[PDB]
DNA sequence: GGTCGGCGCCCGAACAGGGACTG
DNA sequence: CAGTCCCTGTTCGGGCGCCG
């Protein structure tokens, strides 16, 4: 067998494990013809070689139909081999995005034919890559081959090709530094600011530099005229957009159809602004069978109709201009939902997106806004390598009030206030010093770990008192209940003294939303107040009325 | 032509496999240049995907330094090689270094490139350079010499280092030299003038063997932050309640603290703003507790076999308090930082500066880096902390969320 | 079809660790 | 007292989308 022009990548098995000897699936007669036709052809071109009984290994094989063609593709079920093969460190750290592309005078796109079959495999490993071809008769022994290139379906092939490909492009990239070559697997975006005459020359210089190593650049896949089709987009000299997205129009929706719908909606959210999937993902909570039919909710059909109307109109993104600043602007779409757009000139979006992750049982709009800023910051440095300037619907004073007093560290990069309702604000402020002339409530609450019963109430400096029997409760739920009672029964200004660390912590974090209805009720009473002062005193120390009300709510 | 020191991982562990995090443009361009140059000087060489190990990498600029510096997050590698640089080739810790009037730090990382690394150990020094928008897949390298930021490098180079320092240690015996990571700590009681002079004597003494920095410390002027009680002449119900809670909380440190009398002043269900006269028995329990806060804690001493642990609290208005301990409530050192870079405008820059100052103090006093309990969300820290980092080492950390309870460390 | 790798999101279930009370 | 439990936050296992 001849030697491939490309260097081979040494591969080992994991120590102490032998190759796979697994048998073969029974195959339909229509796929047996497609395999023996492909096996005898790849054997002619030096890509698979026969093996005798000295090879004790075996692995299954099958063949699926290629999309929009009569040719078949050969795949190997290497699930047992992949287990015992060494681990690789994948080099594809992410997916390129068109928003990171700079406007280039000339652009060329090409795609190499049978990329995995132009790159060799390590000699030693080939012996492991053994499989049997079943004949049309179940009695025929069958044809046993062993691979010599990268088998499609093996876990090392993508990691090996990308590193081998980059090593071949380095000499051309070293001689042609101003040539931008976006290299994602087998696809080469080649752009340059050279004149269109000197550009086609460099195109052929590389198509020959690639040809020297066994990499064919067919003129069928060659692309010289805009619009180019690259990574599932459409690149025009001034604008880009995604290739058309097709949502299902089922009359009866299953869980998998929502998954396929939610998936394409998330994919559409990178340029199509304002896509919401809150009410559609609520269909996926607590469900067990994909194959289970689910009826759409009124809030879900409305969200789908709005998303369909957005996909009707055409949208397009622009390219990255390094000379002008990067800008990102956020809106509060819905409760727990956020959207953003990244641009450099107004309305000329580089890309859009959404953030909706609910972190914690207790949160507010300021926290969620801070979490979205970070999600955008990371995504930005990926695509462009810088942090965009931020237009945020929060008052500069509102934010200054928050981060200066909050006990965690928190920060937002260079930003500016944009007056786009709904504005993010703090719905209440806890006073720092006790209010002069305000009734003082000493609250407490306890329960029994067995009876799940408890009391909760208060005693005031004016003699006011209440104790309320509670059922199905915990020590935490009672201490929160005691604070809810003091707020209900106090004026616009109130001083409240509790001994629960658990409660004070939830509240000093000034939350505006919560998964617990009791917390949500506490919030609503806090907003109705003009001044509120919380304070903590240790329990069981005989403190004020906190020992006279620890004894009334004891049982 | 130098023989390599054979190294091995601690038994029963695999190398680091940590993903690389996204990097800015000004850092990637800085790494590509340094890596292409280091490759040309044979210090590194490209590798492939057969190596299953990886370690994150980024770049920094030290304080008042125009030049970029390559930094590798070998924390996961160092945890998996701990037996080597502690059992076989450890470095003693001069307990007098913390007592010098001035201590200067010198980046000596360039000297490690002179020594080759063990061939079988180069597999674990693997890292990856990312590309903006993932234009190209990851450009991978591995180290051919002693890497900067690895805890095995100053152990292998120690024998070579001691021989370089002997002509200077003999001329100047009263000077104390300690080596930690890529840094060299030199302390002397000399006046600030002739101190900086002897530094340049050693800088030229190091240039003639194949090696520059300048950061000055004053460990004798390091103060501790005690727990203090206010000196009010008129006390209210609320003042006495905050006083008891803080005194109740501090009782876990000083067991002699008692709050009974004060509690007795909080018998009635009184309004918070109501002025309360201090009884005669109360004014004495307040003065004795103030004196117990003057005394040192009983039974607090440093254990070399225990990990250092640090806690940091945000006090607002540019104030940050910290405590360093090995066993809870047995604080080896406490303190407070104020008016650092980024005050009143950037919490993360302040927290980053504080971790550095604290870690530097931990190296001078015990020769260990503490594990940090950081008062910040995990996602907020992992986003911004590299932009304000200005040191060649990286401590370990974790993320907490303890709401304030009763301002124990700052008035 | 029931092959691989990369990246994103959504969910629940499992892990984990700190605070208060009791055995 | 260690041992629960009440609570909350993180990690990870499993679905689709996209790219080749």
């Amino acid at each position: 067998v001849p030697i491939s022009p490309i260097e081979t990548v040494p591969v080992k098995l994991k120590p102490g494990m032998d190759g796979p000897k697994v048998k073969q699936w029974p195959l339909t007669e229509e796929k047996i013809k497609a395999l023996v036709e492909i096996c005898t052809e790849m054997e002619k071109e030096g890509k698979i070689s026969k093996i005798g009984p000295e090879n004790p290994y075996n692995t299954p094989v099958f063949a699926i139909k290629k999309k929009d063609s009569t040719k078949w593709r050969k795949l190997v079920d290497f699930r047992e081999l992949n287990k015992r093969t060494q681990d690789f460190w994948e080099v594809q750290l992410g997916i390129p995005h068109p928003a990171g592309l700079k406007k280039k005078k000339s652009v060329t796109v090409l795609d190499v034919g049978d990329a995995y079959f132009s790159v060799p495999l390590d000699e030693d490993f080939r012996k492991y890559t053994a499989f049997t071809i079943p004949s049309i008769n179940n009695e025929t022994p069958g044809i046993r081959y062993q691979y010599n290139v990268l088998p499609q379906g093996w876990k090392g092939s993508p990691a090996i090709f990308q590193s081998s490909m980059t090593k071949i492009l380095e000499p051309f990239k070293k001689q042609n530094p101003d040539i931008v070559i976006y290299q994602y697997m087998d696809d080469l975006y080649v752009g340059s600011d050279l004149e269109i005459g000197q550009h086609r020359t460099k195109i052929e210089e590389l198509r020959q530099h690639l040809l020297r190593w066994g990499l064919t650049t067919p003129d069928k896949k060659h692309q010289k005229e805009p619009p180019f089709l690259w990574m599932g987009y459409e690149l025009h000299p001034d604008k880009w957009t995604v290739q058309p997205i097709v949502l299902p129009e089922k009359d009866s929706w299953t869980v998998n159809d929502i998954c396929k719908l939610v998936g394409k909606l998330n994919w559409a959210s990178q340029i199509y602004p304002g896509i919401k999937v809150r009410q559609l993902s609520k269909l996926l909570r607590g469900t067990k069978a994909l194959t289970e039919v689910i009826p759409l909710t009124e809030e879900a059909e409305l969200e789908l109709a709005e998303n369909r109307e957005i996909l009707k109109e055409p949208v397009h993104g622009v390219y990255y201009d390094p000379s002008k600043d990067l800008i990102a602007e956020i809106q509060k779409q819905g409760q727990g939902q956020w959207t953003y757009q990244i641009y450099q000139e107004p309305f000329k979006n580089l890309k859009t997106g959404k953030y909706a992750r609910m972190r914690g049982a207790h949160t507010n709009d300021v926290k969620q806004l801070t979490e979205a800023v970070q999600k955008i910051t990371t995504e930005s440095i990926v695509i462009w390598g810088k942090t965009p300037k931020f237009k945020l619907p929060i008052q500069k004073e509102t934010w200054e009030t928050w981060w200066t007093e909050y006990w965690q560290a928190t920060w937002i990069p260079e930003w500016e206030f944009v007056n786009t309702p709904p504005l993010v604000k703090l719905w209440y402020q806890l006073e720092k010093e006790p209010i002069v002339g305000a009734e003082t409530f000493y609250v407490d609450g306890a329960a029994n770990r067995e009876t799940k019963l408890g009391k909760a109430g208060y005693v005031t400096n004016k003699g006011r008192q209440k104790v309320v029997p509670l059922t199905n409760t915990t020590n935490q739920k009672t201490e929160l209940q005691a604070i809810y009672l003091a707020l209900q029964d106090s004026g616009l200004e109130v001083n409240i003294v509790t001994n629960s660390q658990y409660a004070l912590g939830i509240i000093q974090a000034q939350p505006d939303k919560s998964e617990s209805e009791l917390v949500n009720q506490i919030i609503e009473q806090l907003i109705k107040k003009e001044k509120v002062y919380l304070a903590w005193v240790p329990a069981h120390k005989g403190i004020g009325g906190n020992e006279q009300v620890d004894k009334l709510v004891s049982a | 032509p130098i023989e390599t020191v054979p190294v091995k991982l601690k038994p029963g562990m695999d190398g680091p496999k940590v993903k690389q995090w996204p990097l800015t443009e000004e850092k990637i361009k800085a790494l590509v240049e340094i890596c292409t140059e280091m490759e040309k000087e044979g210090k590194i060489s490209k590798i492939g995907p057969e190596n299953p190990y990886n370690t994150p990498v980024f770049a920094i600029k030290k304080k008042d330094s125009t030049k970029w510096r390559k930094l590798v997050d070998f924390r996961e590698l160092n945890k998996r090689t701990q037996d080597f640089w502690e059992v076989q080739l450890g470095i003693p810790h001069p307990a007098g270094l913390k007592k010098k009037k001035s201590v200067t730090v010198l980046d000596v990382g360039d000297a490690y490139f002179s020594v080759p690394l063990d061939e079988d150990f180069r597999k674990y020094t693997a890292f990856t350079i990312p590309s903006i928008n993932n234009e190209t897949p990851g450009i991978r390298y591995q180290y051919n010499v002693l890497p900067q930021g690895w805890k095995g490098s100053p152990a292998i180079f120690q024998s070579s280092m001691t021989k370089i320092l002997e002509p200077f240690k003999k001329q100047n015996p009263d000077i104390v030299i300690y080596q930690y990571m890529d840094d060299l700590y030199v302390g002397s009681d000399l006046e600030i003038g002739q101190h900086r002079t002897k530094i340049e004597e050693l800088r030229q003494h190091l240039l003639r063997w194949g090696l520059w920095m300048g950061y000055e410390l004053h460990p004798d002027k390091w103060t501790v932050q005690p727990i203090v009680l206010p000196e009010k002449d008129s006390w209210t119900v609320n003042d006495i309640q905050k006083l008891v809670g803080k005194l109740n909380w501090a009782s876990q440190i000083y067991p002699g603290i008692k709050v009974r009398q004060l509690s007795k002043l909080l018998r009635g269900t009184k309004a918070l703003t109501e002025v309360i006269p201090l009884t005669e028995e109360a004014e004495l329990e307040l003065a004795e507790n103030r004196e117990i806060l003057k005394e040192p804690v009983h039974g607090v001493y440093y254990d070399p076999s225990k990990d250092l642990i640090a806690e940091i609290q945000k006090q607002g208005q540019g104030q940050w308090t910290y405590q360093i301990y090995q066993e809870p409530f047995k604080n080896l050192k406490t303190g407070k930082y104020a008016r650092m870079r980024g005050a009143h405008t950037n919490d993360v820059k302040q927290l980053t500066e504080a971790v550095q100052k604290i870690t530097t103090e931990s190296i001078v006093i015990w020769g260990k880096t503490p594990k940090f309990k950081l008062p910040i969300q995990k996602e907020t820290w992992e986003t911004w902390w590299t932009e304000y980092w200005q040191a060649t080492w990286i401590p370990e950390w974790e993320f907490v969320n303890t709401p304030p309870l009763v301002k124990l460390w700052y008035q």
